[PDB]
RNA sequence: GAUGUGUGCU
DNA sequence: TCTGAATCTCTTCCAGCACACATCAGGACGC
DNA sequence: GCGTCCTTCGGAAGAGATTCAGA
């Protein structure tokens, strides 16, 4: 959805954006796993475990 | 924002300031230095007379531009007449010499 | 049909007299009915004046002598 | 039309001549039907009719009655625009003092009547009397009497003897004063007196009197009798919503003045008691003084909410006056404003105007073309058609905009490249696209900033925009010969990723048959971009006389370099892309391409470089993750070791071995040691620690770590940022200057504690505030520089002089700071240089040293040349082209008629502003140097010392015992290759005459704790030092050893001020020891903050540390703190402790001892000997009674004053000193400025010359008159047989050198408008509209560029 | 600044010789000020407003 | 039109 | 006790452009 | 509502006015 510029990270040391990027990628991965396990009808056991 | 020939101020016949009213961007004191550095005298002369304080030259330039003719006949900025009157309002006497 | 004018500056070497010469020529080509000596390519008068400068057949001396021979022809045309 | 402007005082007759009526009622518009009152401030009878061509009563309505005057109300009918060109006047009841000529410092009335300002003000505000025409009494014409003394005068001298008060008394004094008799009496007094202070006072008064007599002015005109009023339309009362009116201030002040004047006139006829009418006259005087210049008195009057309203002077002076707000800079039609975006598809000469903005900008052109094509009929129809935005107005807009350039200007226009001209390209949107290359020149990022687009209207403006201001003609920075359109931060990364090799490939050993085949191979996915191949290439070369001869070979390169070579123009050697192209490499590539091929191939090359950088940067995906910032593994180990050392030192502190001094110093130093070890481990693990397989075994290479890639390429980042990301952050100090004991050991790859972040916030906030509230001074410096040098233009071609300054490479402590090539490129030489085949010339006398000749001198290893300089030029009112040098924006001589004085001022003034608005880009790091302590000679060669005084020590080695010692290394060839500036107290390993091998010291010293090391041995007795009064003594009771600390001028006792702490040396018999060869006793003064660990009456050696002094040399040394130095040099402030020089050469001696301070007399061997100077007893005089001193030799030590250098060592020495100091300040920050600009500013500083003797000329004796007039007068007189006038060049700072110019308009528009206009009006000065600011103000063509020809024709027509 | 008394320093640049003065400002919540301060000649000068 | 506040890019 | 040198006091200066909003204009008294 | 009217708080530098001290 958006293509930023890498060179804006090292000169102005706001490394928090890259860590937020990685953490948001992990969060969206968890959300995608939940959405995949919820799209095909699966019982509450697998969802609760995950 | 952009501004062609529009509305002008009252005390000095300059274009208004701002986007709310139809106003033109200020050609500041630093930009005049940059125009002098290039040596562009005609550009500077049009910048401070014919699209600015001058009244008769401004209308003549407008007619020339919508006449097919790119030519300016500037007079004197009205902000200089304002300065002369404001100095003469004191005890000083400043005037032009033939 | 014009990007930079370095060669035209080489033709008349002041870079300030070039502006005045091109202004005189372009004003003659715009207000006056005078015709360009090079084939115009849907360009403005200033670009054509600069290009005629770079073609070599125009300068301040040439403009003055052309204007003066036109003036003497005009004076003789009164009869 | 006209050619000059004259300014003088206004007589009441002239004021009545200006006026058309006399306002006598304080009635504005009547809060009713918007009609002027009968005789009010707005009056149709006096100024003019309100509506156009309509009489106020309404008896006439059309032009058919123009010129006639009505009968019922008597308002003449004409255009309504005469309401802003016709003034009135107020007949004041009593005379009133003009505040400008009362409080201008000096008060003109004050030194014209020879009275103090207090007495004249007391008279002028009705609190004392003054005596005019005392007569047969003992009261003088200038004596001041109070109320009771006037009562005594009336009872004791109740004759016709008169003594008035108020403004009328001063008017009578001025009117009844003769000027010629007073002037000749002052001449007699000056010629008969002998002192200097009264001489200055009398010459000031006689200057004022001669100015008054010469002009047509009158002293009695300073007191107002008629007060003119501003025209109504220049102080408009605009009606708003409601019955009220605008909060006008001039109208309110006029209301107050007219009310008070009418009240005074009423009371004059009512025969009111003298006290009441006196008070009312005082109130009228105060009101008039408030109208003229409000706030010049004690308290200013205010209209509402205690806001001081603006008087007439308040709208002529200041930043919001008619000069700096409406004349020097104006709001401008055909202008636009919007946000900018990139759009890298453009070319170097194009920008993107929004389609809905160019319709508004080029609107009259659209009207004209529509009327030409017949689609419209009148202006109204075309206007309606355009605002309706039909289907054909876009097809007409594409014709008015085809080749009509526009000017894109960013808001802070620091240097002249901030305004450039682009050919527009219409786009759909609302953002002005801007070519990515020119962002460096504009300093325009794309994070929300806007640019202003202007439309050149006339034909000449378009031709100037295309020929001068087009971006394709601005590829060279006017500040220095470096290119300004350099790839920045993405093209650099693209060309660095493309032109780089790793030891492996998709296909490595394959051999290619051309760059085209290399591109075909890469795009097909058959070989990686970083292969190591042997491609066959054809590199052209123009080594002949402009002929391109090709040579094909087979070079070992990469695929990426072969691809990039395809866009390089024919004419460049191939050893320009066959490397790892960073940013300096690309800049040098563009510079060489511009110097070799020209301008058009350079523009084409820049566009192709940008395209192929963007493409192959996108095809690389050079991201940045969190694994790229690799923290070195040996980081917490270093932290543990350093913390163990810190704990050991902390424990030792409690043992008493180390105090809270050296312990703090060593703990800071060991933390810094750990910092550099961690950073070195990080930067050794980051780049070379990348094991890759050769396909036979492993080996190392340069890393592809993306952080290191964009740090090495020079795209964005530096060593500091990578150190703060992967290593440790550093030592963030406190705002006061105390470095924090525990530096931040965490970086922005791990976290930061709740406390380390708060520590960093101090530095971050100071770095953010420094920009915001300290770019003002750096932007005021450039304004002063522009205003002092606005009137400099190249008005000749060759002044024809053999003079000039000497240029040599600058080496004062390290390697080559700037080689000769940088310091001499593009500057015309003055004398034939000689190779080491001397008496054989190498260059002609007046040849421009361009690039070829400038490397033709490095081949011959030339060390010094004499080149023509701006400061030493000879032409009048200008600078000849040859005396200037290269244009620095084009590769040739500067063309005649160019305003170099502004190109110099902007170039000097915006490394400062740019680097102070960018301070917080690096954060808040100190960036302090290492404060080195050893001198290691780099090359092998002879050693030579100049003006160094060294002594013998216990070990027999020479030790520095001078303050201005200079160590220089000279190689075996015979040239200076290295120099060193060692401090006082430096020990030496080798001396003079013998060569020193490389890798050993020649000079060692301790930077801290400078000593007072002696030269002769003997016992010590403390002279003029007693405990408590001048020194504080502390003694340990165990060992009983004394320890004393000296005091400064602060805590020194009032009775102890005359006490001078020092040290004297005595022998065993108590006699005074002597230095060998001299008779000066060993009286070594002890400066402040000195710590002495020695005892009284002990034996010492010769050359031992007598005392130790802290140096307190701690500072960031950024361009924020580090640029009052530039302003100090330019304004030329005398330093706090100036170094005393010698005024005259000859034999030196000493005169009257202890005349308050020591005295020294210099007696020439042959000439007269009147010179004696009283040297203060502070510092040691380096000259004794056995040497001969030449003028310019330093009697004392310390910083030089940039007036003594000019007076004694000449003009070349002072201009070289200023250039060297300013250039050192700038080079400390890494910014580059060519010295021509600083020399130009120096020349503009040197324009006032003081006359010594008039000779045969017409100049005065001590007058400070402009240098050009003196020079032309001397050239005219010496052409005949008469003798000239001897002068003396004076140095004025850029503020005073601008205030004291010939044209009063420039000084009035620059600074101190009141003090300049008052002096010009008193002196009756006559402007000439000579420079550039005057013509800008008036509204004419400047005599600078394309208008220089017009101004030359105008001058030659008369 | 809270009403009360603040003994400032005016350190450094005053007197152009290095002698640091001392001042004692008495700021009330409402009313006039009572600035006490020293002199380079060791004299106490009251300064009302 | 002038003040007062807030904000953007240097 | 005349007169340079030091000191005290008053004035001038402190960036460039732009945008948004609000408030103001005599308010105190006579009718 | 219409309408006629009489705080203090920076700092740096420079000029120009006063005072010191000293021969
Ligand atoms: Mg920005
Ligand atoms: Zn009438
Ligand atoms: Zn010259």
């Amino acid at each position: 959805d958006i293509v930023l510029n890498p060179l804006g990270v090292p000169s102005r040391m706001n490394i928090g954006q890259i860590l937020e990027t990685h953490l948001g990628m992990a969060a969206k991965g968890i959300g995608d796993k939940i959405n995949a396990m919820l799209k095909q009808q699966q019982e509450v056991a697998k969802l609760r475990e995950f | 924002h952009a501004r062609s020939t529009g509305s002008y101020s009252l005390v000095t016949q300059q274009p208004l300031g701002g986007k709310a009213q139809f106003g033109g961007q200020r050609f500041g004191e630093m930009e005049v230095w940059a125009l002098e550095a290039y040596g562009a005298a005609y550009t500077l002369q049009e910048m401070l007379t014919v699209k600015s304080d001058d009244v008769n030259g401004r209308t003549k330039m407008y007619k020339n531009i919508v006449d097919g003719n790119h030519q300016m006949e500037p007079g004197m900025p009205e902000s200089f007449n304002v300065l002369l009157k404001e100095i003469r309002s004191l005890g000083i006497n400043i005037e032009l010499e033939d | 049909a014009r990007v930079t004018v370095q060669d035209a500056v080489e033709k008349i070497g002041n870079r300030f007299d070039l502006v005045l010469v091109a202004a005189r020529r372009a004003r003659q080509m715009q207000v006056g009915g005078k015709d360009p000596l090079v084939p115009e390519e849907n360009d403005k008068t200033t670009v054509i004046a600069l290009r005629e400068i770079e073609e070599g057949l125009i300068n301040n001396q040439i403009l003055d002598v052309r204007e003066r021979q036109e003036q003497q022809e005009q004076e003789a045309a009164e009869l | 039309e006209f050619d000059a402007i004259k300014i003088a005082l206004a007589s009441p007759d002239m004021i009545r001549s200006w006026s058309f009526g006399e306002v006598k009622k304080p009635e504005t518009i009547n809060y009713r039907t918007f009609k002027p009152e009968r005789d009010g401030l707005f009056c149709a009878r006096i100024f003019g009719p309100v509506k156009d061509y309509e009489c106020l009563c309404g008896k006439y309505k059309r032009l058919k009655h123009r010129g006639v005057i009505c009968e019922k109300c008597g308002v003449e009918v004409t255009q309504t625009k005469v309401r802003r060109e016709r003034m009135g006047h107020i007949e004041l009841a009593s005379p009133t003092a003009h505040i400008w000529f009362l409080k201008s410092l000096p008060s003109r009335i004050g030194l014209l009547l020879d009275m103090p300002l207090r007495d004249i003000e007391r008279v002028l505000y009705f609190e004392s009397y003054v005596v005019i025409e005392g007569g047969m009494t003992n009261l003088e014409r200038q004596q001041i009497l109070t109320e009771e003394q006037y009562l005594d005068a009336l009872e004791e001298f109740g004759d016709e003897f008169d003594a008035k008060m108020g403004a009328e008394a001063i008017q009578a004094l001025l009117k009844s004063m003769d000027l010629e008799q007073e002037c000749e009496q002052l001449r007699e007094e000056l010629n008969e007196t002998n002192s200097e202070t009264k001489r200055k006072k009398l010459t000031k008064r006689i200057k004022l009197l001669e100015a008054f007599v010469q002009s047509g002015n009158k002293p009695e005109w300073m007191i107002l009798t008629v007060l003119p009023v501003l025209p109504p339309d220049l102080r408009p009362l605009v009606p708003l919503d409601g019955g009220r009116f605008a909060t006008s201030d001039l109208n309110d002040l006029y209301r107050r003045v007219i009310n008070r004047n009418n009240r005074l006139k009423r009371l004059l006829d009512l025969a009111a008691p003298d006290i009441i009418v006196r008070n009312e006259k005082r109130m009228l005087q105060e009101a008039v003084d408030a109208l003229l210049d409000n706030g010049r008195r004690g308290r200013a009057i205010t209209g509402s909410n205690k806001r001081p309203l603006k008087s007439l002077a308040d709208m002529i002076k200041g930043k919001q006056g008619r000069f700096r707000q409406n004349l020097l800079g104006k709001r401008v039609d055909y202008s636009g404003r919007s946000v900018i975006t990139v759009g890298p598809y453009l070319r170097l000469h194009q920008c993107g105007l929004p389609k809905k903005m160019a319709l508004e900008l080029f609107k009259p052109f659209i009207y004209g073309k529509l009327e030409l094509r017949g689609l419209a009929t009148t202006i109204k129809a075309a206007k309606k058609m355009v605002e309706r935005e039909e289907a054909v107005v876009w097809d007409i807009l594409d014709e008015v905009i085809r080749e009509h350039p526009v000017l894109l200007n960013r808001a802070p226009t620091l240097h002249r490249l901030g305004i450039q001209a682009f050919e527009p390209v219409l786009i759909e949107g609302k953002a002005i696209q801007l070519h990515p290359l020119v962002c460096a020149a504009y300093n325009a990022d794309f994070d929300g900033d806007q640019m202003a687009v202007h439309v050149p209207l006339t034909l000449e403006a378009q031709l100037e925009a295309r020929a001068l201001m087009m971006s394709t003609n601005n590829i060279l920075s006017p500040a220095n010969g470096e290119p300004i359109i350099v790839p920045s931060q993405d093209v650099v990364l693209g060309l660095y990723y493309m032109t780089r090799d790793c030891v492996n490939a998709k296909g490595e050993g394959m051999v290619l048959t051309g760059p085209k085949e290399a591109e075909r191979l890469y795009r097909s996915g058959l070989a990686s971009l970083h292969a190591r191949v042997k491609v066959r290439i054809t590199e052209y070369e123009k080594d002949a006389n402009g002929e391109l001869v090709a040579k094909t070979s087979l070079k070992d390169t990469t695929v990426g370099r072969a691809i990039l070579w395809m866009i390089v123009p024919k004419g460049l050697p191939y050893s320009i892309v066959n490397q790892a192209l960073g940013k300096k490499a690309i800049s040098k590539m563009l510079n060489t391409c511009y110097r070799i091929l020209g301008l058009k191939p350079t523009v084409i090359f820049a566009d192709q470089i940008m395209y192929t950088g963007f493409a192959y940067a996108a095809r690389s995906g050079a991201s940045v993750g969190i694994d790229d910032m690799v923290i070195p593994e040996k980081k917490h180990e270093i932290i543990s070791e350093a913390e163990a050392e810190v704990a050991e030192i902390q424990e030792q502190f409690q043992s008493g071995l180390v105090t809270a001094g050296e312990r703090y110093n060593k703990v800071i130093d060991i933390w810094a040691a750990a910092n550099d070890r961690v950073s070195k481990a990080m930067m050794d693990n980051l780049q070379t620690e990348t094991v890759i397989n050769r396909d036979g075994q492993e080996e190392k290479q340069v890393s592809f770590n993306s952080i290191y890639m964009m740090a090495d390429s020079g795209a964005r980042g530096s060593a500091a940022q990578i150190r703060q990301l992967a290593g440790m952050r550093g030592l963030m100090a406190k705002p006061d200057g105390s470095i924090i004991e525990t530096p931040i050991t965490a970086n922005f790859r791990e976290g930061l504690n709740v406390l380390q972040y708060f520590i960093s916030t101090h530095g971050a906030r100071k770095g953010l505030a420094d920009t915001a509230l300290k770019t003002a001074n750096s932007g005021y410096l450039t304004r002063r520089l522009v205003d002092v040098a606005q009137d400099l233009v190249v008005t000749e071609d060759d002044c024809g002089t053999h003079e000039g300054i000497m240029m040599t490479p600058v080496i004062e402590g390290g390697d080559v700071k700037e080689p000769l090539r940088d310091r001499v490129l593009g500057r015309v030489t003055a004398e034939d240089v000689l190779k080491p085949g001397t008496a054989d010339i190498l260059v002609p006398r007046n040849t421009l040293l361009h690039e070829q000749w400038c490397d033709l001198l490095e081949e011959n290893s030339v060390d010094a040349v004499k080149v023509r300089s701006v400061v030493s030029c000879d032409t009048d009112f200008g600078v000849c082209a040859h005396c200037y040098g290269r244009d620095l924006a084009r590769g040739h001589i500067i063309n005649k008629g160019e305003a170099i004085g502004v190109i110099a001022a902007q170039s000097i003034g915006e490394p400062g502003t740019q680097l102070t608005m960018r301070t917080f880009h690096i954060g808040g790091a100190a960036s302090r140097a290492a404060a080195e302590s050893s001198i290691q000679v780099k090359n092998k060669g002879s050693i030579k010392l100049s003006n160094v005084k060294s002594v013998v020590n216990s070990s027999g080695k020479l030790v520095i015992t001078s303050r201005n010692t200079e160590l220089k290394l000279i190689d075996e060839f015979g040239r200076t290759k290295e120099s060193y500036k060692v401090p006082y107290g430096a020990v030496l390993a080798k001396g003079d005459g013998e060569q020193v091998a490389g890798g050993e010291t020649v000079a060692n010293w301790d930077p801290h704790t400078m000593p007072v090391i002696t030269e002769v041995s003997g016992f010590v007795r403390f002279t003029d030092m007693i405990d408590g009064q001048t020194i504080t003594r502390q003694t340990d009771e165990l060992t009983g050893l004394s320890s004393l600390v000296v005091l400064d001028s602060a805590e020194r006792t009032a009775g102890g001020k005359d006490l001078r702490p020092a040290l004297k040396i005595v022998d065993a018999q108590g006699n005074d020891v002597l230095i060998p060869g001299t008779d000066m006793p060993a009286q070594y003064f002890l400066p402040g903050k000195a710590i002495v660990q020695l005892e009284d009456g002990v034996q010492i050696s010769s050359g031992d540390t007598l005392a130790r002094i802290p140096q307190e040399s701690g500072g960031t040394k950024d361009i924020t703190g580090g640029l009052p130095r530039v302003a100090d040099l330019f304004e030329a402030r005398r330093p706090k402790e100036p170094a005393i020089l010698a005024e005259i050469s000859g034999i030196v001696s000493f005169g009257k001892e202890t005349k308050g301070k020591r005295r020294l007399v210099i007696t020439p061997v042959d000439g007269s000997d009147p010179y004696e100077e009283m040297i203060p007893k502070w510092r040691q005089l380096n000259v004794f009674e056995g040497e001969r001193v030449e003028r310019g030799d330093v009697i004392s030590d310390g910083p030089e004053a940039p007036h003594d250098i000019l007076r004694l060592r000449g003009v070349h020495a002072v201009t070289r000193y200023i250039v060297n100091e300013v250039q050192d300040v700038y080079r400390l920050q890494g910014v580059k400025i060519n010295d021509k600009h600083i020399e130009v500013i120096v020349r503009q500083m040197l324009r006032k010359a003081t006359i010594v003797n008039a000779g045969s000329s017409d100049f005065l004796e001590g007058e400070q008159v402009e240098y050009s007039r003196v020079k032309i007068a001397n050239r005219e007189l010496e052409a005949n047989g008469k003798v000239g006038a001897t002068y003396s060049r004076d140095l004025l700072g850029i503020t005073k050198a601008s205030l004291a110019t010939e044209s009063f308009i420039s000084a009035a528009s620059f600074q101190e408008t009141t003090r300049v206009l008052t002096e010009a009006a008193v002196a009756g000065k006559r402007d000439e509209l000579r420079g550039l600011k005057e013509n800008v103000i008036v509204g004419r063509l400047i005599p600078a560029g394309t208008g220089y020809a017009y101004h030359q024709d105008r001058m030659r027509r008369r | 600044r809270s009403p009360g008394v603040f003994f400032d320093s005016d350190k450094g640049k005053t007197h152009s010789s290095g002698k640091v003065l001392y001042n004692a400002r008495i700021i009330p919540y409402r009313g006039s000020w009572l600035d006490f301060e020293f002199d380079p000649k060791d004299n106490l000068f009251v300064r009302i407003d």
